């Protein structure tokens, strides 16, 4: 994840030390920015779930004792 | 007899917490579709289906990279399923949907959707194409300024292992000539648009937690009535802080006055501050008209339940419910009149 | 003539097999069981029961696949994946759901998948589901609709004195409380559970929750959305539950007229679905009362003129499981 | 410093003794007991409560009159007629009447013609007795009245709260009903009883009952006067015991406002009489609470504009036997 | 100084906690709880009990990984599967064993085989296993045993009051049958359970149940091999239990000469353990005794001159949770 990151933003560094002003530099750069938002909703999915495991357990398993929820 | 809802965005598909509270105002909650694709960007509800523009691409991550477009490029995207699918979608008829996933890149087998109560399409380029802007029953796009995208940039994603502090503002500017010609001229059809800027009251620091916020909303609009300030035409400065309500700094400033955006007549409704506590939250709420709420409060419960979210208290989440709530009196007074008739 | 199947072999699910025993003349020929604790559980919890006694029939196991009651072979198929169960080879034409997780259209349909013609789902339909309560929109099934929720134990009981209040009185706005029995999702000793509040002991506190009983008087009669909401008291008794619902009407009125519009409209229009009661009752006093809805005479009571509290005693699992079979056997009318 | 006897030896009068206890610097000095049990079950049940758990001090006979709590010695008699008790003697200045027989101020009054200065009762009064609440009526006694009462456990915890919501919003009309724990005056088993829904088992029952405390709240506010109205429902639970209300309100409001009303309430004039909690809870959790009520945050709910439902908790037993000593410290502080 | 942690904080994990608190200086230090928990969770359980009342203490969440309790942090790693748990990156040195579905030495193996040191089991152990009761096996015990079985809750009742009534009057043979208080193991309503009599309302009624504490007592004293068996009773009873114990002894006695044995094994030999009670009390009166028994002396009855039938007390939950702490301070004690 961030270590896909790292590579991306290596190369995408120097991809433009080729070229001050291209195409192929927005097209590097257009990369990194949809990976960092990649890694940021991978991060708060992380970050979710570690607070309530359950309700992801629940999410398989919905007729354990933790997870019954009738009404009424 | 679905309901077609544009919304433009620069930082997600989905990422932004608007959608949130739309889902929440007519509908219990939503949540990714059971099964399938766990990349799979559309979002179910009872009533609301979100839908991910970024998925109508036309090439993967790999094709993208030796050829000269990016991701907000039209050529990258292409409209002519795009428009096919919704148009089925808007009658009633079974779709097939490819799947852009964000981590892989690679455009995954097609997933099947079924016709929405509401339909929602989150993206880039929802008014871009002229035909899909006649299939939009309502048009909203958020603009977010650079000082305050950039601040936003900052203080959420440089903590990110890979990323430096200057390298970020060498991304948005290479973002920036791809961004202005082909995103940004959308404002104009946009029934209602937020702005987004740093506020004037503190001494401008950038870093996003209280900033300044403009509400443009088109007149004459079928099923819309701008909310209005203590009257509807007029140009009134109000801060509500005084004698019945104190708080504490930085303080709440409105401004509401009509406008000329791109030959359209519109009436805007700034906020400029932030809520410290409930009391003026009620109190800012209570002297709105035009909200299209069920009952006393229906704002602040909604901002409440949401508070954890980001922005809940500084007025872009505020302006985000009202248009919500307006999507539903727009909804329900639409099919309404289309009962009539069917 | 109609082969229906039972899915879930919990508390409903053992009281419609009590329930559609104990009718005579009902289109519903039970020859499917689905308890994923086997045929030896199946055959001892269905004889011998702690809340309704003693079954008056010969319960017995026949094989290690089927049960066999009075006479009459029921299969017991063991499998928790409802879409491999061989709904399709015994030709089963309804399924009741009573298991209580596949509340959603995806869910149910598994059991559409495995050659059911029908579903029924014994909670209230998760999304878009349609939601039919006998006495109240009856009439208003149809064939054509593959998988239908009768609502909650709760909305079975508020929907039919709803109805009169809504109808003869006019009402405007209402809130609702219900005491309810525990249920099986309460934990017995303090453990852990999705809901902290429902996760303490059902035997020894006064647990609140949270119910859409309320809400879901809504889909029933469409005048009343937005117009009620409420919470339930879970009480250590086993069986029997309480709704008390305080509503603001439009007609000023006084107390013994709102009991009066109960008996005429018992006799009238819910004969078998509504009943009133004049005596000083408690809650044992109501086990194994068929009527969905019974109110107290003596306990309601309007303060001002136009806010009306009526409280009405129901039993949660047989009087809501007779409901379904009137459901079903709705469904058993309109075939084809 | 004042001398105080207890008549009743009842879940009251046990309370009242430990609640005494645990106080610092309080001007009461317990002196006396009348219970019909006797020594050897007052003594023994002091120590050993099953709702309250052992009473940690030592707790041993003095004699054969009387016995000795932590050094501390107190006489213990045991008569029915209070007119032949030695409060002459004693020297008694303050009677607590425990028994629950002795309500009216014809009968309650026969403590004064044995000797005693002034009788408080721990129920409603009949006739014309002044009722007062710690919090909402307590700072308008005047010395000169001799026989006073401390409203009910549920009218004790309505009155905090209830005040709060005329003054901040304006009520027109309202109606309770209380969830209450059981007490001694229901019948364990089935027996005979002049009041039939008591008759019945109180540990398997929902006993629904007519109460004065919603109409007793009218003798603490004036303004209040002929707009409540309640009725109680008894649960097999021992100690702890819900209230909710429902009030139609004349300003316009919403749910979380008005639990910012009684947060900001309960800091500023009803410290330690109004707590509101926040968190997902249950009765148990709340066993010896100090404060009359305890609002439960997550279910307090609005519908319309003006309609406003509220849950509360009190500890019946303790949380009222708390406000019970209040009130005994306040006549002790006047007292000239 | 030593590094424990708990896998599962049910009934016994989270009484545990709270014995492990009220002590004055102990060697223990809780890092870790593995359970089916979040923090929230875990915290709520751990403050608010519906049967010991609400814990004295300072209970919040620090982070969402870790809770504070009285200034103390610790980690709620939530795996049901101990071998992917992290416990040598924690440092844990013994786990306490109280899902109940790990007690064989096949499954209990996977925590040392995830890096701990040791365990103790909770529970009678399935096979060859250590059982071990404080106060009468609690000498035998050497740092070589890995995993370390705790008796059940009645059988650490049943032990001490018959070591003193083997030695002193020699047990020929008996029976024994406890009336339990109900558990998690049974049902609330009548629902699907293997067990026929458990699959039944607990609430309701009383429910026999077998019990091997009989048997287990011939771990602990040998020289009872094959001369108790009993039974047990769940009555609708949330916490405290008693047990009833009916032996044949061979030296012939009176009534009031087996309470004076009691009564002075009590002062010296099973001082903590075992306790004599005069006064008429009931069930709820024994809550929260650190005692493993508290003999009913004024039940004690003899006929004929050989049959002795005695009545004692305990709380399954804290007392048994105590001999856990107990327990493991011998662990402790012997590193
Ligand atoms: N009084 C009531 O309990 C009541 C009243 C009205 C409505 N309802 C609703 O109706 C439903 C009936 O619930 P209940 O009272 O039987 O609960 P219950 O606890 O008695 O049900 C448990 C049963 O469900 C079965 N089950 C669980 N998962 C299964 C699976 N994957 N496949 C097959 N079987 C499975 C088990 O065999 C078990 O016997 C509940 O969901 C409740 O919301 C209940
Ligand atoms: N439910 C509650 O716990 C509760 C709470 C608040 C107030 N109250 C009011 O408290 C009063 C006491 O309730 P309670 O349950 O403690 O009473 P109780 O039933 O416990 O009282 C019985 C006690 O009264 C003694 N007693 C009875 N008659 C007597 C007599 N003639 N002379 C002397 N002693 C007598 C009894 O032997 C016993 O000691 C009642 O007035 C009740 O309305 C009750
Ligand atoms: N009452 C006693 O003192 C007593 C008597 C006999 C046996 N025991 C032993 O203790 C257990 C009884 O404890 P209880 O029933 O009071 O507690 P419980 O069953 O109420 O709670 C056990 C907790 O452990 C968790 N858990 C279950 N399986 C797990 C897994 N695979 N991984 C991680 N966590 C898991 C659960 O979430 C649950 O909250 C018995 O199974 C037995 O091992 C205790």
């Amino acid at each position: 994840i961030s270590d896909v990151v790292e590579k991306s933003i290596k190369e995408a560094q120097e991809t433009c030390a080729g070229d001050p002003v291209s195409g192929e530099c927005v097209a590097a750069w257009d990369e990194v920015e949809e990976l960092s938002a990649a890694a940021s909703h991978a991060r708060d999915k992380k970050k979710a779930d570690g607070s309530d495991p359950l309700e992801e357990y629940c999410k398989d398993n919905p007729e354990t004792n933790e997870c019954r929820t009738y009404d009424n | 007899e679905t309901i077609v809802i544009g919304l433009a965005a620069d930082s997600g598909c989905g990422k932004s917490t608007f959608m949130r509270r739309l889902t929440s105002v007519f509908g219990g909650a939503a949540k990714p579709p059971k099964g399938g694709n766990p990349d799979s960007n559309t979002l179910i509800s009872d009533t609301t289906t979100v839908i991910c523009l970024d998925d109508y691409h036309s090439l993967d991550r790999y094709g993208r990279k030796e050829q000269k477009v990016t991701a907000l490029d039209p050529r990258a995207n292409d409209f002519d399923l795009m428009y096919e699918q919704v148009k089925a979608l808007k009658n009633g008829i079974a779709v097939e949907k490819p799947i852009y996933n964000h981590v892989t890149g690679l455009l995954d087998p097609p997933e099947l959707i079924q016709p929405p109560k509401i339909l929602v399409i989150e993206g880039l380029h929802p008014m871009f194409d002229e035909r899909v802007r006649d299939l939009l029953d309502f048009s909203i796009y958020l603009d977010i300024s650079n000082e305050v995208k950039f601040a936003w940039k900052i203080q959420r994603d440089m903590a990110e292992r890979g990323h430096s502090l200057e390298s970020i503002k060498a991304s948005i500017e290479a973002r920036k000539p791809d961004f202005d010609a082909f995103i940004d001229p959308q404002k104009q059809y946009a029934d209602a648009v937020i702005e987004v800027l740093p506020t004037t009251l503190i001494p401008d620091d950038n870093e996003g937690k209280v900033l300044r916020v403009r509400l443009i909303m088109k007149e004459g609009v079928k099923y819309f009535s701008p909310v209005y300030l203590f009257d509807e035409g007029s140009t009134i400065s109000w801060i509500p802080c005084g004698r019945k309500l104190t708080c504490s700094y930085p303080g709440i400033k409105f401004n509401y006055e009509p406008d000329s955006y791109f030959d359209h007549e519109v009436s805007v409704l700034e906020m400029d501050g932030q809520f410290d506590r409930l009391d003026e939250l009620i109190y800012v709420e209570s002297h709105l008209s035009n909200l299209s709420t069920k009952f006393y409060g229906e704002v602040t419960q909604q901002m409440l339940k949401h508070a954890d979210f980001p922005g809940s208290n500084n007025g872009t989440g505020l302006f985000q419910t009202i248009v919500g709530l307006k999507i539903r009196d727009l909804y329900e007074q639409l099919i309404a009149n289309k009962a009539t008739a069917r | 003539k109609l082969k229906v199947a039972i899915n879930g072999f919990g508390r409903i699910g053992r009281n419609f097999l009590r329930c559609w025993h104990g009718r005579k003349d009902s289109p519903l020929d039970i020859i499917a069981i689905n308890d994923t604790g086997g045929v030896k559980q199946a055959s001892h919890l269905l004889k011998y029961d702690s809340t309704l006694g003693i079954f008056d029939a010969d319960v017995k196991p026949s094989g290690e696949t089927a049960i066999s009651v009075d006479g009459k072979i029921i299969q017991v198929v063991s499998n928790r994946n409802p879409s491999l169960l061989p709904w399709k080879e015994l030709g089963i034409d309804i399924v009741i759901e009573g298991t209580g997780v596949f509340v959603d259209r995806e869910g149910a349909g598994k059991h559409i998948e495995a050659g059911a013609k029908k579903v029924i789902i014994t909670a209230p339909g998760k999304g878009d589901i349609p939601t039919y309560v006998v006495g109240v929109n009856a009439d208003a099934y149809s064939h054509d609709e593959p998988i239908i929720s009768n609502a909650s134990c709760t909305t079975n009981c508020l929907a039919p004195f709803v109805k009169v209040l809504d109808q003869k009185f006019g009402i405007i706005k209402g809130t609702m409380t219900t005491t309810h029995s525990y249920t099986g999702d309460q934990r017995l000793l303090d453990a852990s559970h999705r809901d902290l509040r429902r996760a303490r002991a059902a035997a020894l506190n006064i647990v609140p929750t949270s119910t859409g009983a309320a809400k879901a008087v809504a889909l029933v009669l469409p005048n009343l959305k937005g117009k009620l909401n409420g919470i339930a008291l879970r009480v250590p008794t086993p069986n029997v539950s309480v709704v008390d619902l305080v509503v603001q009407v439009s007609k000023k009125t006084f107390a013994e007229e709102v009991n009066a519009a109960f008996r005429d409209s018992a006799e009238k229009e819910l004969k078998g679905i509504l009943d009133v009661c004049d005596e000083p009752l408690v809650s044992v006093d109501f086990r194994c009362s068929d009527f969905s809805t019974t109110i107290d005479s003596s306990l309601t009571m309007v303060m001002g003129d136009d806010m009306v509290k009526v409280i009405a005693w129901y039993d949660n699992e047989w009087g809501y499981s007779q409901r379904v079979v009137d459901l079903a056997d709705i469904v058993a009318n309109n075939w084809k």
